[PDB]
């Protein structure tokens, strides 16, 4: 078996409720979207932002706690098969972060330019915003958390401690949630002007670096997959 | 000789200098020559120089051809920097005495805190003699005359060898010994301990107690000696007093200014509206340090640098005596080879396509006057 | 190899000469690149040679290259004349730079474009390091006394620079007359880095208080340039580039 | 014989060439070299800059390819005497590079100060910067390889690997020259003031301290000589 | 991608990562603008747009509004006193290639670091 | 401000002073798409060549 | 003026006056684009009740 159709779900959940957000977005971002103080803002985006944070920490929440508690015990009487079967399920973990990282930082903070370039922002809470920082990061921080959890409990390799590279590639881009406060501060005080290149935004960028630990993961996740069927064939 | 170089919009819009005049030509060693004039600060000051409220009257010379003996604005001693206002005219006078042999091109210049050198029109100016002969005296306030071009030579010169002897001194102490590969050897190969005993120690307590004590005898002899002293002089000097030129009786409205790409020629439309009683014609037209003149009204007797003066670079399609009242558009042109030359054509390469000067209006009896005109300058091609 | 003890003696002079050479040109090279670049302006111009910008500026920016060399000829060789080696090439530099090009090429007197003394600051900084070799004691003593002794080292120079002058019904020093006389077209008087008096500028405590700052902040430039001049001596072989 | 007459040259080519110039620019200065856009300053600085640009790359080229391909195969059986000899021979090439940056980093850069402080630059090719930028440091660039590749080819102890206080001083100062990128656009646009201790000049000063690197050189050639025939008479 | 195909091939042939910061990135810096000319070149046309001169990339900044993003925060040459000559793209563009040198310098390094293997044992 | 029409009828002509005519909704569209289009695939045939 | 020099605890005393700024203003200070009316006291002795 192996590789199996997971796959295809992790990369079509993630195309198919953004594509809908999308439509959502285009649909109420004008019209119920652009006065943060009128009633409809609060019945389309307002309850959109609580509603999402409210199902993000429940999703998180049940879903970490599941990995966790489906950790695998017997890590020793592993066979190297069912060790290939879960380095391809940990690849599809990681291959579902990357497509959430990918729809996060650079599909909806983009076209966050672009609403900002366009408009008088009104509020910390732009119909935009409640979707790049309150979705297009807190889910793919869950991915990505959710990855690292089943790498250290279902993979030996990544088990008996934590992976310095996986660490960063998982923290990193979570910091940038915690930065939205700076990027707040410094958008209503410090520079008053819309620009994308301003300081306010090196705390995003300076986080958006340490995706670049996710070379030290995959070659991690290389040497995982590489330890008992790593062949032969490959050096041979 | 540093202007051809800047952006032709912003020579054309930061100063205007013009009533240009020279004391002499031609000078001799010691000789003083003396330049006189106005500048008037445009305006519309380009947003990509700093205000001019720090600004210096500088002289355009390579090195000190020439010393500056003094420097006004207004009528007021400029040896500070000082602070301009946007839209005034000044009046300035720089006193320079001979000091280099030669043929020197020498520019009025403005420099400006946070914009750079605003250049005005150079001026061949001969000098002849020999340096040697150069004197510059000055009397101090302690009853002394001194020359200032060798005046505290000599002690500089003995200061900085007895410190230089004395640091030689020490380097060749220690390197009568030998210096690199054996001391290398030494350190690394065991304990060292052996390069340096005494009396080295000796040798270099000595050395650092006559440094100490050589520089406290030294300042207090240069204390008791030249007892009084001052420190330097500095800060821009305000409340530069301006002309009170009187209200232009000529109002002038641009409609339209071109030039050709390639040419040599510059062409705008003017609507001249004439106000008090006397019939106006247009004289000249100065954009950046070249001056077009219309030669049936006006002639230059100052000695206006040749290769920036327009003799009759400036043709008005009805230059016919302007009634009081009466109002007339008119097509100017202003053509010379200077507009090439001082690469004004070039403002097809700037980022700010206007330009900016000055008009001149002459009436029968000879008194004139002056008014600004400023618009975008479209370039035409076909 | 070598023939005997005698040709061995005569190589290793040799070398001692030639490598004296190599030190002091590429340190003058460095060094007056970086003094230039970093105090070039105030050296320059007597009517620069202020008490506030001056005398903070010039002592800082110089303990760079004496600590590195310092920490690397000392340690090596207990050769103690780094800081004076490097200040020994930037004077002649300066000064090689001054007559044949300030003087030479342009016009500008000497008493007009003569550069700073170092040479007390260099001889306690090589003196407090070979007593009590420690490197600590040299980065706070040592250092203390080279930005101390700026100032009272130069001022037998400058002081009849500093002699009143009444100008043209304004008060000026003798340098600000030559900087206002000797023209430099491309450096205007606003561009002049000097002190112009603060409301916070209490009685006769300029030269003093910039003298203070300046040791200081050499203290603590003498400290990193002695690790960085430490790092600057690595024998490392880079396998690969 | 050991050291030979090689160092009088080394002096002597860079002094004699080096007067040279500052004759050429004292005697063209002034007067065909004030103004950029006459036609004589064409004649007597532009081409000095096109003949410069394309006798130095020549010469580099030449020199760097006659050292490379006259390397040592055989360095295994080299005699200690020839060592010494190659030894003081690699000494003469660093004189020459020592004497060289002396020329670049000091005189025509300090000169260079004078010419900024007394006249108006009118380009990026005043016929001075032509002296120092295009001469005062590709020669000194040539010098440090041709002492960096005589070292690598014929010294054992700085063949077998690259020494990196060598290649920080041998690239450090070359790093100069692409600096004056940085060096024109922070004096047309950056700082229009021509103040030689502004930050558009800090690039010249980072690199220039990576001169500092021939103290570790140093103590390798040291150590160099002292292979075989380190004495005695030294140590002992 | 101009750009990215002289450091990756000055990268595989001379496999020296020195050599690659120091050529490469020079190439990278200098052949930016040279590549985007094809395609802003027709925006550059001069235009005569009411009485004032504007190319036609500013002219579809002015009629395309930008609410959030008015004039004044174009970061654009505008020109200045010690500006000489033709030079403004050719300068910049050798200033961008000293800094890409330095950049690249740095950030091989950085990439150095984030390929570690570590196992931080606790967080 | 209420607008009535179809997006599709806008036009946005402008004339250069080169004596040409251009519409600024679709002016040099064709252009930019044809050279990154073909940058990308240089990039894109260099990594399949690897690949 | 001074209102009086010599006050009990509570007492008000009200300081007036003209002040003139210097069109030589040095450069050195920033011009008054931001000033403030204050009292040179050492500490509260004074409590300001008003300042015009
Ligand atoms: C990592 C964990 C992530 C957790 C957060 C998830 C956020 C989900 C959206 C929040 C909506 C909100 O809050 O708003 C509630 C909205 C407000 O629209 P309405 O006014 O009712 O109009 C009618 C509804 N239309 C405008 C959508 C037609 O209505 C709803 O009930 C509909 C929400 C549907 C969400 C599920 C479909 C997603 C696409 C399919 C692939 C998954
Ligand atoms: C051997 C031990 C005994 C000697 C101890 C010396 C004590 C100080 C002498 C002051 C001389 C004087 O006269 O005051 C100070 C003189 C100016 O004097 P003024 O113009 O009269 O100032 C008018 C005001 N007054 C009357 C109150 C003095 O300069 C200075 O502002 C020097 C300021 C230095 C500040 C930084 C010091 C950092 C110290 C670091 C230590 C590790
Ligand atoms: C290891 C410590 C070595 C110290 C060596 C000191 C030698 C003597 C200097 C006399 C200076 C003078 O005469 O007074 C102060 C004057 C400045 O005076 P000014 O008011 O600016 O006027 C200038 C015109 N003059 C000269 C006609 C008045 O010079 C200085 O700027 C030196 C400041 C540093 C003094 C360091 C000593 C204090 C203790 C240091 C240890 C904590
Ligand atoms: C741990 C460090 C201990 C150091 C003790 C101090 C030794 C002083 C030697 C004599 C210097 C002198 O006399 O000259 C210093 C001159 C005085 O200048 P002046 O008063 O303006 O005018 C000139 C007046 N004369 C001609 C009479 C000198 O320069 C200065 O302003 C610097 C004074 C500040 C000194 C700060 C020391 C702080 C020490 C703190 C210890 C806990
Ligand atoms: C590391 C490799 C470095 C490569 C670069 C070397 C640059 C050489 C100079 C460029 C000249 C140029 O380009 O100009 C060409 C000049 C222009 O002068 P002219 O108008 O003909 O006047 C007449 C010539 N005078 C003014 C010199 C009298 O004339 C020439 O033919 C003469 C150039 C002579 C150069 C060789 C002598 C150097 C000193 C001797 C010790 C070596
Ligand atoms: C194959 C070897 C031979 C070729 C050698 C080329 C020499 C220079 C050619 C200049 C072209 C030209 O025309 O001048 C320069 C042209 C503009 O020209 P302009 O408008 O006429 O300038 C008017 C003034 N003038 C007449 C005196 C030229 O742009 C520039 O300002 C380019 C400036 C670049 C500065 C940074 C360079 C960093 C180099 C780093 C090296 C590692
Ligand atoms: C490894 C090195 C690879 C170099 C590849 C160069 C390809 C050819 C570029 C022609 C540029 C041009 O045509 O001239 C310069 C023009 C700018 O001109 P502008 O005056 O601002 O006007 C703009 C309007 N135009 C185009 C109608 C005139 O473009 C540039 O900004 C490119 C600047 C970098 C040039 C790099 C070559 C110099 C040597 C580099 C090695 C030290
Ligand atoms: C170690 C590095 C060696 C590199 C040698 C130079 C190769 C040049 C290739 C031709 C480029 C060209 O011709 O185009 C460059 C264009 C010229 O632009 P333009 O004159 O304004 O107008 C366009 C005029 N055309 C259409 C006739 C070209 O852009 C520039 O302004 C950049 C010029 C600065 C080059 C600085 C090189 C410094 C080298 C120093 C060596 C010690
Ligand atoms: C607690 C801090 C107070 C200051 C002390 C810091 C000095 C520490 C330096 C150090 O680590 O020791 C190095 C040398 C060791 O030499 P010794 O062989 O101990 O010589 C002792 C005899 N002596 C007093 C003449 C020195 O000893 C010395 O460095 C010299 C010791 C004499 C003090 C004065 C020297 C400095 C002159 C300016
Ligand atoms: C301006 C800052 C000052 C520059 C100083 C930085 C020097 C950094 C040290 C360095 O370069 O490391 C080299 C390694 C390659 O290693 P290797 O080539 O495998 O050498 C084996 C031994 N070694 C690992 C200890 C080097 O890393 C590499 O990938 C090779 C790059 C070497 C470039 C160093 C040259 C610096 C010249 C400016
Ligand atoms: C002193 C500095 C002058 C520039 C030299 C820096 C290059 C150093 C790079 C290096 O360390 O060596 C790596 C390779 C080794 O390959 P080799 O097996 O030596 O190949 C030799 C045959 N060859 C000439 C076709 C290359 O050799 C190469 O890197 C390629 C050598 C050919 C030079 C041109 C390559 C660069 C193209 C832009
Ligand atoms: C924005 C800057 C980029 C972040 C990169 C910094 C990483 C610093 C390295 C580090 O975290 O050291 C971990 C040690 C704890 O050590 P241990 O948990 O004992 O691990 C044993 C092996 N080890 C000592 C080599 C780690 O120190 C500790 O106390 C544990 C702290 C680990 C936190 C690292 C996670 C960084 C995520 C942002
Ligand atoms: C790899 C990222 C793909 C992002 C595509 C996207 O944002 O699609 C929305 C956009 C919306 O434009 P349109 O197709 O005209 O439909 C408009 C519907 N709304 C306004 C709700 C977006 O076009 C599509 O829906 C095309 C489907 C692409 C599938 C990968
Ligand atoms: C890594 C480079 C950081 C450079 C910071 C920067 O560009 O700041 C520009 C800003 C200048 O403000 P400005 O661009 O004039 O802002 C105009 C708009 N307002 C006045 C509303 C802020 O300076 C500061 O306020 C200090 C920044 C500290 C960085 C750690
Ligand atoms: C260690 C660096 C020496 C630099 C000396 C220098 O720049 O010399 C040029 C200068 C030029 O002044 P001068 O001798 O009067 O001859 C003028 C000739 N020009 C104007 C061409 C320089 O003086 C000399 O030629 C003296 C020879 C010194 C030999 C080491
Ligand atoms: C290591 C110390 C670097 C300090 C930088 C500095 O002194 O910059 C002064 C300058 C202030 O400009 P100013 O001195 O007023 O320049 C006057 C002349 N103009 C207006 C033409 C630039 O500030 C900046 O523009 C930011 C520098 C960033 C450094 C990484
Ligand atoms: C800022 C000073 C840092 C100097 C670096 C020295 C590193 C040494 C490692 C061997
Ligand atoms: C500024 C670049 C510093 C990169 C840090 C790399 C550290 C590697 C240690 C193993
Ligand atoms: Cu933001
Ligand atoms: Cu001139
Ligand atoms: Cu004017
Ligand atoms: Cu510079
Ligand atoms: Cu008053």
């Amino acid at each position: 078996l192996l590789d199996k159709k997971w796959l295809t779900f992790a990369l079509a959940i993630y195309t198919v409720f953004y594509l809908w957000v999308r439509w959502y977005e285009g649909v109420y971002g004008w019209s119920a979207g652009l006065d943060s103080f009128a009633p409809e803002f609060e019945t389309y985006w307002m309850n959109f932002l609580y509603t999402e944070i409210v199902l993000e920490i429940v999703t998180a929440s049940i879903l970490w706690g599941y990995l966790w508690k489906t950790r695998d015990r017997n890590l020793a009487a592993l066979t190297p098969r069912e060790e290939l079967r879960r380095n391809f399920t940990h690849l599809v973990w990681l291959v579902a972060y990357a497509w959430a990282i990918y729809w996060g930082a650079s599909y909806f903070t983009e076209q966050d330019g672009t609403w900002h370039q366009t408009i008088v922002r009104d509020t910390d809470f732009t119909p935009s915003h409640i979707i790049e920082f309150y979705l297009s990061y807190p889910i793919y921080i869950i991915t990505g958390f959710a990855a690292f959890i089943y790498a250290k409990t279902r993979l030996p390799f990544f088990a008996k401690g934590i992976s310095l590279p996986y660490l960063v590639l998982v923290v990193g881009p979570f910091m940038i949630l915690p930065n939205v406060g700076l990027n707040e501060w410094g958008h209503t005080f410090w520079f008053m002007e819309e620009l994308f290149v301003a300081p306010l935004h090196y705390g995003f960028v300076i986080f958006g670096w340490l995706a670049l630990a996710v070379m030290g993961t995959l070659t991690q996740t290389f040497y995982s997959f590489a330890q008992g069927g790593l062949g032969q064939s490959l050096c041979e | 000789h540093g202007e051809k170089s800047q952006a032709a919009f912003m020579r054309m819009r930061t100063i205007h200098w013009y009533d240009l005049s020279w004391s002499k030509e031609k000078v001799k060693i010691n000789e003083t020559v003396e330049i006189k004039g106005k500048f008037h600060v445009f305006e519309g000051w380009p947003e990509t120089v700093d205000e001019p409220d720090v600004a210096f009257l500088n002289v355009g010379m390579p090195g000190p051809v020439f010393i500056r003996k003094e420097s006004y604005i207004g009528g007021q001693l400029v040896p500070r920097s000082v602070r301009l206002e946007i839209g005034k005219t000044y009046d300035f006078r720089v006193v320079l005495k001979a000091r280099r042999p030669g043929d020197w091109h020498v520019h009025t210049m403005m420099n400006v805190q946070g914009g750079g050198p605003i250049i005005g029109p150079g001026k061949w100016i001969t000098v002849e003699g020999s340096m040697s002969e150069f004197r510059n005296p000055v009397t101090t306030l302690t009853g002394q005359t001194v020359d200032l071009e060798n005046y505290n030579e000599g002690n500089t010169y003995f200061w900085h060898a007895f410190w230089f002897a004395i640091g030689v001194a020490w380097i060749g102490y220690w390197s009568r010994r030998p210096i690199f590969i054996p001391r290398l050897l030494m350190v690394d190969a065991g304990r060292a301990d052996e390069l340096v005993s005494a009396t080295d120690r000796k040798v270099a307590m000595g050395f650092l107690a006559a440094t100490i004590l050589i520089v406290v005898m030294a300042m207090s002899s240069a204390n008791s000696k030249y007892p009084i002293t001052i420190p330097l002089q500095a800060g821009t000097m305000r409340g530069m007093k301006p002309l009170e030129l009187p209200a232009p009786t000529v109002s002038v409205k641009v409609e339209d200014a071109t030039y050709r790409v390639p040419g040599r020629a510059m062409r705008m439309k003017l609507t001249i509206t004439n106000h008090g009683n006397s019939p106006i014609r247009l004289g000249e037209f100065y954009t950046a340090s070249v001056r077009f003149l219309d030669s049936d009204v006006y002639k230059d007797t100052t000695g206006y640098p040749e290769d920036l003066l327009a003799e009759d670079g400036l043709s008005v399609s009805d230059n016919s005596p302007l009634a009081p009242g009466e109002t007339r558009t008119v097509d100017v042109t202003a053509s010379d080879a200077a507009w090439e030359v001082y690469r004004l054509s070039d403002i097809i390469y700037d980022p700010d396509s206007r330009f900016a000067g000055l008009l001149f209006f002459f009436d029968a009896t000879g008194n004139r006057q002056v008014v600004q005109i400023d618009a975008p300058l479209i370039p035409s091609f076909m | 190899a070598v023939r005997s003890h005698a040709e061995a003696v005569q190589v290793s002079r040799t070398i001692d000469w030639m490598a004296l050479f190599v030190v002091f040109f590429v340190i003058v090279g460095s060094y007056h690149i970086h003094a230039m670049l970093t105090m070039g302006d105030w050296d320059f111009w007597s009517d620069w040679k202020d008490r506030r910008l001056w005398v903070t500026v010039t002592p800082i920016v110089l303990v760079t290259f004496p600590a590195a060399v310092q920490s690397y000829l000392w340690e090596r060789y207990r050769l103690p004349w780094g800081a004076t080696v490097c200040v020994l090439g930037l004077l002649l530099g300066e000064w090689i730079n001054r007559y044949f090009n300030f003087w030479g090429w342009t016009y500008f007197p000497i008493n007009f474009v003569f550069p700073a003394s170092l040479v007390p600051g260099a001889i306690i900084l090589d003196t407090v390091l070979m007593l009590s070799g420690s490197y600590l004691f040299t980065a706070i003593v040592g250092a203390m006394g080279w930005g101390l002794i700026f100032y009272p080292g130069n001022w037998p120079i400058i002081a009849p620079l500093h002699v009143p002058v009444e100008y043209n019904g304004m008060l000026m020093s003798i340098a600000d007359i030559q900087g206002y006389n000797y023209v430099r077209t491309g450096t205007p008087e606003y561009i002049r880095m000097v002190e112009k008096g603060t409301l916070r500028t209490f009685g006769k405590d300029v030269a003093p208080v910039s003298a203070f700052f300046s040791a200081f902040m050499s203290i603590l430039i003498y400290f990193m340039w002695h690790f960085i001049g430490r790092w600057f001596s690595n024998e490392r072989f880079l396998q690969s580039t």
